[PDB]
């Protein structure tokens, strides 16, 4: 009930947001043409966050 | 879709618009314990109607 | 008497699948409240992978 559910949440997206940051540092320092980097930018949506 | 868009080059469209369908994997173990605690109901719920 | 022991079967794989649902199957019932009252972790969760 409530508090765990939310901490298994919380952990899922704590450990989506760290793969997708080390991910994204493989991607640092491309150049193509004015390009010079790529990201992949995650956010969390406040109605769900509250 | 991953392939072709790879051979014709470009930012596909299809691709960013479902990114998180594409980037993420979906997670079982939120779900399967909800669904067993459900099950009572459902079948009780179903022999009533 | 066919019929209470088809019964007596159906609790057991009822029983048997329920045990390995949630949230890393195991002794559930207390060990998930036991595993966040200390600063741990469950370590089946940790070889979930």
């Amino acid at each position: 009930s409530s508090k765990s559910v939310a901490n298994i949440i919380r952990k899922t997206i704590q450990r989506e947001q760290n793969r997708i940051r080390m991910l994204n540092q493989g991607l640092q320092a491309v150049s193509f043409g004015q390009v010079r980097g790529v990201r992949l930018n995650v956010n969390v949506r406040e109605s769900h966050a509250i | 879709r991953l392939i072709e868009a790879s051979l014709y080059g470009g930012i596909s469209s299809a691709i960013t618009r479902s990114l998180r369908d594409y980037l993420l994997p979906e997670n079982s173990g939120v779900r399967k314990a909800f669904q067993d605690m459900e099950a009572a109901l459902r079948e009780n719920r179903i022999t009533l109607e | 008497v066919e019929r209470d022991e088809v019964a007596a079967q159906k609790r057991e794989l009822e029983k048997q699948i329920e045990r390995l649902s949630q949230p890393s199957g195991a002794e559930d019932s207390r060990m998930i409240a036991l595993a966040e009252r200390f600063g741990g972790v469950l370590l089946s969760e940790i070889y979930d992978d």
